């Protein structure tokens, strides 16, 4: 181990933590709270950005000085990628897309820059990779989302062998698109099962999965701690939120049920605990104010 | 039928301005704000004085609304008749004025 990567300090903000931390993908949802709870233990953060640097503005409070480094990259370029993981010991993928665009589809998203960062990241020495998938991924999925992103699992998994996969199931906080998807939409009810995790829980277990030695090579599936119906789950949304843009790739993904993976290890085996949806749902949806709690399976 | 076309066009630019004020800004996607006074939540207490000032206008609003015809009036031929009733009209507007002022009506106010 290199003598400036030794963790010293109490774990605040002006701490070393020891994580150097490649984040793709953090101007999004993950990637903000993310950056947030590496930043607040003292972690060399790189965050590549293809956005306007003004979108970035939100992650340079979340750590103490020279501690996040942006960096411009392009997703089709290998080099910009090595010029961004050639120093960091994690690699974190958080890129991804609920729509396809003109210049990238789901297999732009999905499959190649995933391979293209795990296995850049895999020649450049980099000893953890983390990649994020969803948990009804499947190859014969009716969604092109899920297709392209278990054939973008496989190929990290056969390309970084060592990588942690992680399923989150549906992630519900205040920059989310499932509780606010939910609560502007004013689809249907369906025999469809839901159990949402939540934010934080995700951002705890992806550190804890940076910390353990023994998450290499493993796939868990987060996920909450309560399995909903789709009807009353859009209702207790419309509870709480006090009321009577989109593809059909959402409406797909919405309409499929949240599979079971007891053979996937999941949150209580990195040390978190699941929050419920009852605890926090208010704290995201009190936005939409201008109440009975929903029944599980 | 010309002063009609007119307040239609009149109207019809202040709604396109109206329309374009809050449809154009609209298709920014910039950001959705989380969270989004000098009284914390306390209900407005009624002030007894600016009801009294809107009163007090609504009835000297009626005492021009009686002196309004006075440029009409002054063609007349009995004029000693209209000058009188002119000048009382005026007068008792000044006397609802003084009322006002010696019975401390105009307070806080003035
Ligand atoms: N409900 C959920 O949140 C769940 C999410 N996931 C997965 O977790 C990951 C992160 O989720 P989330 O935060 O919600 O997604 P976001 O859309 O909020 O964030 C995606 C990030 O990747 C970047 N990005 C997107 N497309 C490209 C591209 N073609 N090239 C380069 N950068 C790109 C975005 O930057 P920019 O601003 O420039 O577009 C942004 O920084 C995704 O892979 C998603 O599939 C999995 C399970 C559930």
């Amino acid at each position: 181990l290199h003598h400036a990567v030794i963790p010293h300090g109490k774990g605040g903000r002006s701490s070393v933590s020891g994580i150097v931390a490649t984040v793709f993908g953090a101007t999004g949802f993950l990637g903000r709270y993310l950056v947030n709870h590496l930043g607040r233990m003292g972690s060399q953060v790189i965050v590549p950005y293809r956005c306007e640097p003004y979108d970035t503005m939100h992650l340079r409070p979340m750590g103490d000085l020279g501690q996040i480094i942006f960096m411009d990259w392009n997703g089709r370029d290998k080099d910009s990628i090595r010029r961004a993981v050639e120093h960091s010991n994690v690699v974190i993928n958080l890129v991804g897309r609920e729509w396809e665009t003109k210049n990238f589809d789901f297999e732009d998203v999905f499959v190649k820059i995933p391979q293209a960062i795990a296995q850049v990241s895999k020649e450049a020495g980099v000893e953890k990779f983390i990649h994020i998938s969803h948990l009804n991924a499947d190859i014969k999925s009716s969604s092109k989302y899920l297709r392209n992103k278990a054939v973008g699992e496989k190929e990290v998994r056969e390309t970084f062998p060592e990588a942690t996969i992680i399923k989150p199931a549906d992630i519900f906080g205040r920059e989310d698109r499932f509780l606010n998807y939910f609560a502007n939409i004013r689809s249907l009810g369906k025999k469809t099962v839901k159990q949402p995790v939540y934010i934080v829980d995700v951002t705890k277990g992806i550190i804890n999965a940076i910390k353990d030695p023994d998450a290499r090579g493993k796939t868990f599936a987060f996920v909450g701690p309560n399995r909903y119906l789709l009807f009353d789950l859009v209702q207790y949304v419309f509870a709480v939120a006090h009321r009577p843009w989109t593809t059909r790739d959402k409406v797909e993904r919405i309409h499929t049920t949240d599979r079971t993976l007891p053979h996937l290890p999941g949150l209580e085996d990195l040390g978190v605990q699941a929050t419920p949806l009852e605890l926090k749902a208010i704290e995201v949806l009190r936005r939409h104010r201008t109440v009975q709690p929903a029944k599980t399976v | 039928m010309n002063l009609m076309i007119t307040l239609l066009t009149n109207f019809t630019l202040a709604t396109l301005l109206v329309t374009i004020a809050f449809w154009l800004p609209q298709l920014n996607v910039y950001s959705e704000k989380t969270s989004p006074d000098p009284m914390g939540s306390a209900r407005l207490p009624f002030s007894m004085k600016f009801f009294l000032v809107a009163i007090t206008f609504l009835l000297f609003d009626l005492e021009i609304a009686l002196l309004l015809p006075l440029p009409w009036a002054s063609q007349t031929t009995n004029l000693n008749t209209m000058l009188t009733m002119a000048l009382l009209l005026i007068f008792l507007l000044a006397v609802s004025l003084a009322y006002e002022w010696t019975q401390k009506g105009l307070e806080w106010t003035e």
